[PDB]
């Protein structure tokens, strides 16, 4: 067979919305 | 089993 | 026969007499309570094997609430196991033959134990006609209790009180008019966050006193300024601990598939490992109450902080500064180039050079996971995550399939914290939690610096730096192969740990590992933003 | 809202109760002085945020001197900060943009604090017609004070006496 | 115990025997530890405890399914070596161990020395209990060459007073410095040991003159 | 500011 976990790659969280951060001034 | 124990 | 050997072959003076932990703990708790105004709010029930069918001596802390003309009682269970022999191994059935599987204290707490505890509780309050009884939590105490343990008794009493009160609120809040936390209470102030990377020295501890792995610590606070006098202060709410692990995940280009895209971008052909974040604990700081909604707030804060400019990779960069050691990221040089047979030393490189080195072997994303203990201080709170894993009860549907209750509870918590925006962002019925199927041991061992360390220090990087490649293959295989039963994986990992540590360690419990759905997390962050909540991290560098 | 969160979502038994540093330090100082011949030369004033607009619990050591028919009083101020959360960072204005600047305990001791301490001192001696008051020194104590800290209390009292004299 | 041995028949006092373990399942365990504190005697003086063997009893509740064990007796000891060359030049037959010949370079005989034995949860300790401890130790130490694990475990520390790599000087005369075996796999070390040691064990005991 | 405080 082939070693490794194939489902783990698809569950990674890449980026989130920028509105959660406090605006300068 | 522990999770559903109570 | 052998059970009564001492009575048959007896001696007048004996070296082993035993102790009375239940008498000592009950006395301390009552002594603490005797001066306050809550003398009559608690009932203490002693259950011992001499009269009930239980395996260990236990103490139960009970309290009540009345609605209408009915009484409702809730209990917190505390088995005390210090001074007893550890459990033996159990023989099981396997595809090839028989295997011997390790056990620990929690494995003896089955349905018979629950029935006996309930009977004792009912005898305590008077009868079935005097009210109703339910179990609100469970925790095993592995350290001895003496006449000089007032601090531990006070802490245990506080934990029991919080669990009982939260159960009463969740079950009868609408009828009793009890509110719960939500993001609307942080409308007129400014939340902030901070992160600390520490890996040398003592670690965090639990309620009993055992170490917890705390490579990364995140703190969520609230910022206050006086209107006229201009004083500055902050109020600390909740904290979270965890660490970073690695998962083998090669990309297959030869299957005539498209390239792997992360955030819509392709990755170099040499990348084969997926970073993973594991949460180990979460607890309040200055808040008196800790409920599921407070846990959601902690989760939101941690996710926001860890993605602020790749702040999670700072953990590996900081670890690289010590040089050769069990947590050296330079061991990946052997993965990159096969000829290299010795881990690389990166203590003389600048930060950008190390970042460039890491970009050739790691995926640029993070996986969010959590360890759920089978018993402990907050297991009653954290058991909601496993309950939401099964979305649908297979019950026959007139039109639309019925949805389970645990899924409903988790979805309701997410929606209530954000004032009803999560429902508009995420579809009802989509997955929230996945199960990996791995059972993780809990325990400790003696470190060379003079402290006790968490057994969870043994991970993939430890094996790469300390052992040979065959052991690395075996460890990863027990974590990933799908044709292995749970007991087989447990046996493989136990054997490797025992060989590495020469058998000098102690096991205390079990835990299961779950991970979140990234789409659900993105929707949660967006919904929190739409409810008027913003956060300002204060410690992020570069 | 969040300041009174514990009263809203309350629990019967609490793990954090706090301490009484001002009561402990004042008791030690008075115990030391009770056997000498300077029992009546010192006045101890307690200022706490529950009644005065101050950021930390403080203790003031006062002593007097008389010239002609007038009285002059001098005080030494001791804020006690052990067990409190550290100050957060403050956002400022720069030529390029905004920067976050670190702060510590002393940054909160502004003119409002001085005015409140002076008012407490005047209430202690009787009024404006009973004399005049001035501040003679200030020091922040960052270590906890317990019932077994006699040496530290004696040293602090000696420092206050030298400054006043 | 003296009263029992001298007057048991007249006083009706029984003694331990294997018939009392008929309705249960005995088990055993072994620990190899050589770094740190050692075992102690009744006065408080250290005792060498390279190998420790524990004999227990396994119990299961019939209806409630609880699991427990009851610990009976323990034993400590270590492994030594005895010089014993084989003489082929005397026109004798080859040395046979378990009916098998051995390589010509083998010249050392392993020996096990027992240092102490004591009860754990038993109130009484008599000669019959000592026999039970002896049976348990012999059965455990021969379970798949489990005694050689002591030398293999000692080899992992590297250069030190208990390094088995010192036998490299015995094997090859030119070699003048003990060998470091901390980077070898277990089977490699086992193969190295098979060239210099007899594949059997000698059972010995130290008897104190007072204690 | 501390120098001129009092």
């Amino acid at each position: 067979a082939v070693r490794g976990n194939m489902a783990a790659r698809a569950r990674g969280l890449g980026n989130i919305s920028g509105n959660i951060y406090a605006r300068s001034d | 089993g522990a999770f559903n124990l109570f | 026969t052998m059970r009564t050997i001492n009575r048959t072959l007896s001696r007048r003076i004996s070296r082993n007499t035993g102790s009375e932990q239940v008498l000592n703990l009950r006395r301390l708790m009552e002594k603490y309570l005797e001066d306050t105004r809550f003398k009559d709010d608690f009932i203490f029930v002693a259950v011992d094997p001499n009269q009930y069918s239980v395996p260990y001596p236990t103490l139960v802390v009970m309290s009540g609430a009345k609605v209408g003309d009915h009484n409702h009682f809730f209990g917190y269970v505390l088995p005390l196991v210090a001074g007893l022999a550890p459990l033996p191994r159990r023989e099981e059935q396997g595809p090839h033959g028989n295997i011997l599987v390790p056990r620990t204290w929690v494995d003896n707490l089955n349905g018979t134990f629950i029935n006996e505890v309930m009977a004792a509780m009912y005898a305590a309050i008077g009868g079935k006609s005097n009210g109703t009884a339910r179990i609100a939590g469970l925790a095993v105490v592995t350290n001895e209790i003496t006449a000089e343990s007032a601090h531990l008794a006070t802490t245990l009493l506080s934990a029991a009180d919080n669990a009982i009160q939260t159960a009463i609120e969740i079950r009868l809040g609408d009828k009793l008019g009890l509110p719960q936390f939500n993001l609307g209470m942080m409308a007129s102030d400014q939340p902030i966050s901070s992160v600390q990377y520490n890996t040398s020295g003592m670690q965090d501890s639990d309620i009993v006193g055992n170490p917890v792995r705390s490579d990364i610590t995140v703190t969520i606070s609230n910022r206050i300024r006086q209107a006229m006098s201009d004083y500055d202060s902050q109020q600390r709410l909740v904290a979270t601990t965890g660490y970073i692990d690695l998962t083998y995940s090669p990309q297959n280009p030869t299957f005539n598939q498209g390239p792997v895209l992360v955030n819509g971008y392709p990755v170099p052909p040499t990348v084969q490992y997926q970073p993973r974040y594991v949460m180990t604990s979460a607890y309040p700081l200055e808040l008196d109450a800790f409920t599921p909604n407070t846990f959601v707030l902690g989760l939101i804060g941690t996710i926001a902080t860890l993605n602020s400019g790749m702040a999670w990779a700072q953990s590996l960069i900081s670890n690289a500064a010590r040089g050769i050691g069990p947590h050296n990221p330079g061991a990946l040089a052997m993965v990159l180039d096969p000829e290299v047979t010795a881990p690389l030393d990166l203590s003389t490189q600048t930060n950008e050079q190390i970042y460039k080195f890491l970009q050739q072997v790691l995926y640029p994303s993070l996986l969010i996971s959590i360890d759920v203990p089978e018993e402990g201080e907050y297991s009653w709170l954290l058991r909601m995550i496993p309950a939401a894993e099964k979305i649908y009860t297979g019950k026959v549907e007139g039109e639309v399939r019925e949805i389970s209750e645990g899924y409903k509870a988790l979805y309701r918590a997410f929606d209530d914290v954000t004032l009803g925006c999560f429902s508009k962002k995420y579809q009802y019925g989509l997955p929230l939690v996945y199960a990996t199927g791995n059972r993780i041991p809990l325990g400790h061992y003696n470190h060379q610096d003079g402290h006790r360390h968490d057994i969870r220090d043994m991970d993939d990087l430890y094996m790469m730096n300390i052992t040979n490649p065959d052991t690395v293959e075996a460890w990863e295989d027990s974590f990933d192969r799908t044709d292995m039963t749970m007991s087989q994986r447990v046996v493989a990992r136990h054997e490797i740990i025992d060989r590495v540590l020469s058998g000098s360690w102690e096991q205390t419990g079990w835990a299961m590992r779950y991970d979140f759905d990234p789409l659900a997390l993105q929707a949660l962050i967006e919904a929190a933003a739409d409810a008027g909540f913003t956060i300002r991290p204060e410690n992020i560098q570069h």
